[PDB]
RNA sequence: GAUGUCGGCUCAUCACAUCCUGGGGCUGAAGUAGGUCCCAAGGGUAUGGCUGUUCGCCAUUUAAAGUGGUACGCGAGCUGGGUUUAGAACGUCGUGAGACAGUUCGGUCCCUAUCUGCCGUGGGCGCUGGAGAACUGAGGGGGGCUGCUCCUAGUACGAGAGGACCGGAGUGGACGCAUCACUGGUGUUCGGGUUGUCAUGCCAAUGGCACUGCCCGGUAGCUAAAUGCGGAAGAGAUAAGUGCUGAAAGCAUCUAAGCACGAAACUUGCCCCGAGAUGAGUUCUCCCUGACCCUUUAAGGGUCCUGAAGGAACGUUGAAGACGACGACGUUGAUAGGCCGGGUGUGUAAGCGCAGCGAUGCGUUGAGCUAACCGGUACUAAUGAACCGUGAGGCUUAACCUU
RNA sequence: AAUUCCUUGUCGGGUAAGUUCCGACCUGCACGAAUGGCGUAAUGAUGGCCAGGCUGUCUCCACCCGAGACUCAGUGAAAUU
RNA sequence: CACAGGUGGUCAGGUAGAGAAUACCAAGGCGCUUGAGAGAACUCGGGUGAAGGAACUAGGCAAAAUGGUGCCGUAACUUC
RNA sequence: AGGACCGAACCGACUAAUGUUGAAAAAUUAGCGGAUGACUUGUGGCUGGGGGUGAAAGGCCAAUCAAACCGGGAGAUAGCU
RNA sequence: CCCGGCGAGGGGAGUGAAAAAGAACCUGAAACCGUGUACGUACAAGCAGUGGGAGCACGCUUAGGCGUGUGACUGCGUACC
């Protein structure tokens, strides 16, 4: 079964009967505008093409266009597509929202990467930063030696060194739905989606087993 | 550091290759005046869509 | 406690003034505690008509954080110091028989069953 | 979407007493416990300003008896059974400090008058 | 990083952000017209502007209000007695910044700011 | 036979038995038994780019007249 | 014409002769537990003291307190305690000067990275006409740890006390990721409190400056000390090991023909980067169907007409980030400052009425002032253009096109 | 021990400690009476040890600001080879 | 070197304060010439810190803390 | 009164941070001591290299000191590179 | 006579046998950095050389297998003192 593309819009710890409350991220679900379902009709590619929201879209570019044209007709935010199984699709106006999240006990979360600028030394592996007494020498923080010696003589590969985070994915894993909630069609997660304040999401039922 | 050799020619050339000045993707004149431009700014004379700068 | 050492407060009549933690239990390849941690404390000070004596090494819980401890809301019952009540240096419960200052709701366990059994509030 | 910062005022109760520090109040709440109703009531003096959408809660610090603690009980909370006013202090501060450690005449702070 | 943030810092520290703020949002009410650098233009902007809204229409209590909050002869003059009526007409954008191009004496990227109302000017330059 | 390489991670060789390596993806049994029969660098990559194995009995080459060769 | 040291910290890496869980044989092992014992480098692998300490002792965690190597890893990262090591001086010894691998006191540790690696990142090209959008998996990594008790399970077994493993489960610990509502932190684009002198002609009032003068609170952001949470059922290929069937040896026998089972490792399953995969990519969405002269010719040279879809510069600027790239977007406009409604801070401006000699408080007024966030508003500023991109786009076999 | 091959003496004591510190004792390295010895008030920017203060040195690091780095314009080295 | 190095004499203003400490300041001196922008690692300087209080290290390493004027009150040792 | 004391100006530099291809011939900023004394110190004067001069470090002698600078011996000599 | 900072520098017109002798003036290498042309560089790899060589410009190739300069590719291959 495939994903649902949200936004992360809401925070709240909210309070249950009992007097306890629940750190929940809130996301609105949209309902999925369909495109034109790619088949294995042409070639072996099977996989669905869906557009969740729109944007004012006044520069965009032709070839995004008719995808939103064939589509819900919604001059488009982008572009998400899913793989799928168990038959071909119904390629307008299908609506996939909150149903989806009534049976589905714990979600994965599949970002779209987190944005936190720079991360770099020691920050984003979270080491310490050398004494910042006994007067060293150009150094009140330092990573530390990366490699040995001659011996090898060389540095080994997936060394924890510098970079940015260059937004990859980003799988949280397992986090609870609390409740999904109809008509104001937010999905409440007791967990944490990737990035800041009005950054997109996918919110897809579990992967694993 | 230090250096092992006096380095190629070839070298010092691609070092500063790409640092190189970029293209101002040709240049403009004005709509509205016999007086010549820059690119979506205003002139010294302040023609652009009028008012003033540059009162230097 | 948070750092390796720390004093923090007697709470009950086995001891006197402070008692510092040794270590934290309840895991290894720890340096810092949560809010509902088990501690292993010595007796810095003692009293001679209290239940330990100067250099015993024992087991204890959190009966105060100066951070403030917390579950239901999230919300701090937040203190003015820490404090920590001891216990049996195998088998559990306190070893005094009174505490003294305020308390948590959060206190309503069978680790501390000595000390909420008592009469005037909150059994 | 437009639902953001709109949903601190949505959660945010009406029903919340006119403020300034300094205000003593009494705060009537359970214990509430892992399967157990008993119920407890809290007294003292209101340090700071509250007002914090879904979290909102009165910060009373006690002042009572043995040593100082403050004591956050959040407005928004279903068990919580009344709330009164009573006196009204001024203070002009955001915090309260030089009475933390007296007790002794300290949880019924005067009304202000003229 | 520096996400759902807005505004500027520039150049040194916030006694010299108010002092040269003095500075030249005195020389903008005496001139009514100013050159200086793009990022300042607009922190120059946002300074004057809620200043000319509490000024909008003339009175004493907020003439005391203003002198409270810029305690300074020159500024509060030329609210309320020339520039309270001069605006009164106006909700909001009381002075652009014009994006004037780049500085001579090294290459400093500017903008010019300027009064919504000026309206008469000279197209010839002056030496 | 496991077929030795150090990528770059890990404590260890890393490895993969003949079976794993002809039963999933099966090219590379025969791929990295040609590659050692090559020479050094540059001409050994030249005479390499001009074969392919795919996956196995699911080759797209009818349109050419392929000429049959016995071994 | 030099590879420059101990102990310790930081940061690691590789060998398994595994610290441990896990699978399993023997046992003078009843069962449990231990002794004996093979597989296995995948993962986790604690902390304070004294000493210059490798090594020592002690207090404590942990289910647990490992083994080996790296110019005695690592000063083109960090120390100047040690000894020789300049002085002093103890202890010792020699006519002495002066020594000691015994010793105490503080005492100069250098280099902006050329080529090389590593990780992040841009530009340029092949992608087969072009452009833009989604995207598949040749190929390589992350994770792989582990206490607790509940069930499993007081049961086989044993005289009786007692007495196990996988799977399920809730929960702790490490480790790894994301996160900012909660709780703390900060927040030189906000309020208030406060010492002082200087200033508005004076007072009431208020403010420049003194570390952002000090001190406390603080929106939005970011953040761990706070938050959520993976660590997986299964699969295949097995190892050690139990075998069946079966030869040396009419049988027996993990083996040789044959074939059932058999661990976290290994190939994966769950996760992430990925078409330079020249074998050159697929699929989706859009777009361009004027012309002549010649030679070098799956081509290039010249010229008129003439360039779409798209691109970038440029520009305001961002919920993106060293630089870029990425992104909203230039009146087709909410991009951003004001401004209007609202959030969330703070604690009722000054003036006026009033008590009081006043400091000051109190009604007027629940005041005033307010930053980043949200939604509006063209008020305001982003002149319009030009330019790079062009007229339907390979050879050869098979297939189809009147072929 | 400013001194001790062994040893971090031995024993008592503070303690998570205890080679260091402080008292006694000698199973005494090579201590030992002007390269002098025992002991002391005041003194030292002089040395070791103790308990409390306080503090970002640290547990464990977060956020803010400025000059370089980084952006643009100017000028423009060096160790080395 | 218009080098934050070094260097003798005299004269002697204000408010608050205990004075030539010390904040500001009259007269005067004078902007120690790259600038403007971003706000990455990191380098140096400056702010602030929950809870702890050197647990960092061979070693408390400024940075933090103590301090000033009036008063109450005051130890072993001592050459009083 | 004082080879007493807390301490600016006035002198130094035990330590800490920094500078470490410096703003400075160890200076700077901050802790620190001396500052009526065996101090601080202007002006003028004097000894000349294994020679002076030293309240002691084999200290200091034109940015410096376990041997200052220059003209001659001198193409010192090298069982040597 | 032209541009210009009241400037630098060069060209235009005129001198001379000669400025391809223009005032730092004799004729003028090599390092040095830059202009100008041909050919090459995206199956891409280590003394940068050697051995084989498509291709391409130029010489009317004297068209008679050639000269020149370069060169995809690729066997071989470790400096001098």
């Amino acid at each position: 079964m495939i994903g649902l593309v949200g936004k992360k819009v809401g925070m709240t710890r909210i309070f249950t009967e009992d007097g306890v409350s629940i750190p929940v991220t809130v996301i609105e679900v949209e309902a999925n505008r369909v495109t034109q379902v790619k088949d294995l009709a042409n070639d072996g590619y099977r996989a669905i093409q869906v557009t969740t929201g729109a944007k004012k879209a006044n520069r965009v570019t032709k070839p995004e266009a008719g995808h939103f044209a064939k589509a819900g007709v919604e001059a488009g935010r982008g572009l998400w597509e899913f793989r799928l199984a168990e038959g071909e699709e119904f390629t307008v106006g299908q609506s996939i929202s909150v149903e989806l999240f009534a049976d589905v006990k714990k979600v994965d979360v599949t970002g779209t990467s987190k944005g936190k600028g720079f991360a770099g030394t020691v920050k984003r592996w979270n080491f310490r930063t050398q004494d910042a007494t006994h007067g060293n020498s150009l150094s009140h923080r330092v990573p530390g030696s990366i490699g040995q010696n001659q011996t090898p003589g060389k540095v080994f590969k997936g060394k924890k060194m510098a970079g940015q985070m260059g937004n990859e994915r980003v799988t949280v894993q397992s986090l609870d739905v609390v409740r999904v909630d109809a008509e104001r069609n937010l999905l409440l997660v007791k967990g944490a989606v990737p990035g800041a304040t009005g950054s997109d999401l996918i919110v897809k039922p579990a992967v694993k087993a | 550091a230090v250096q092992q050799n006096k380095p190629t020619r070839s070298k010092r050339g691609m070092r500063r290759s790409h640092d190189a000045l970029t293209a101002v993707t040709s240049l403009s004149v004005d709509k509205t005046s016999g007086e010549k431009h820059l690119r979506h700014h205003i002139t010294a004379d302040g023609y652009y869509r009028g008012r003033k700068v540059i009162a230097k | 406690m948070i750092q390796e050492q720390t004093m923090l407060n007697v709470a009950d009549n086995s001891g006197a003034r402070r008692v510092m933690c040794i270590k934290v239990l309840g895991g290894s390849h720890r340096r810092y505690a949560g809010v509902g941690d088990i501690i292993k404390i010595t007796i810095k000070e003692a009293i001679p008509r209290g239940k330990v004596k100067k250099g015993d090494v024992l087991k204890a819980v959190v009966v105060r954080t100066k951070k403030g401890v917390r579950r239901p809301d999230g919300s701090v019952i937040r203190f003015d110091g820490n404090a920590c009540v001891l216990l049996n240096n195998n088998s559990e419960q306190p070893i005094g028989t009174r505490i003294f200052g305020p308390v948590t709701r959060e206190l309503r366990s069978e680790k501390f069953m000595k000390i909420i059994s008592l009469a005037p509030e909150v059994l | 979407s437009n639902i953001i910062k709109q949903l601190e005022q949505e959660q945010m109760k009406q029903d919340v007493p006119s403020f300034r520090p300094g205000d003593t109040v009494e705060v009537k709440v359970w214990v509430v416990e892992g399967s157990k109703k008993r119920l407890q009531a809290f007294e003292g003096v209101v340090i700071a300003i509250r007002n914090r959408g879904l979290h909102s809660a009165f910060t009373v610090r006690k002042i009572s008896n043995g040593e100082g603690v403050e004591r956050v009980f959040q407005t928004h909370s279903p068990v919580v059974d009344s709330i009164s006013v009573k006196r009204r202090g001024a203070v002009r501060k955001a915090k309260l400090y030089y009475l933390r450690e007296r007790t002794g005449k300290a949880a019924r702070i005067k009304e202000r008058l003229n | 990083m520096r996400h759902r943030k807005s505004g500027r810092q520039l150049n040194r520290n916030s006694s010299h952000r108010q002092a040269m703020f003095r500075n030249m949002a005195g020389s903008l009410v005496r001139h009514e017209i100013i050159k200086t650098t793009l990022p300042k233009a607009k922190e120059l902007r946002r300074v004057v502007e809620p200043l000319i809204t509490l000024a909008k229409t003339d009175s004493v209590a907020n003439r005391r209000l203003a002198f409270a909050r810029t305690r300074d002869n020159e500024i509060v003059a030329k609210l309320f007695n020339e520039l309270g009526p001069r605006f009164a007409s106006r909700a909001g954008g009381y002075t652009r910044i014009l994006k004037c191009g780049f500085r001579a004496g090294d290459n400093a990227p500017m903008a010019y700011i300027e009064l919504v109302d000026r309206s008469e000017k000279a197209e010839a330059a002056a030496e | 036979k496991v077929y030795y390489h150090h990528t770059g991670h890990i404590g260890g060789i890393k490895q993969a038995t003949f079976e794993e390596m002809i039963a999933r993806r099966p090219e590379r049994v025969i791929e990295i038994a040609v590659k050692g029969m090559l020479p050094k660098g540059p001409l050994g990559r030249a005479m390499f780019r001009k074969l392919k194995v795919y996956a196995g009995n699911e080759h797209n080459h009818a349109a050419q007249q392929p000429q049959v060769l016995d071994i």
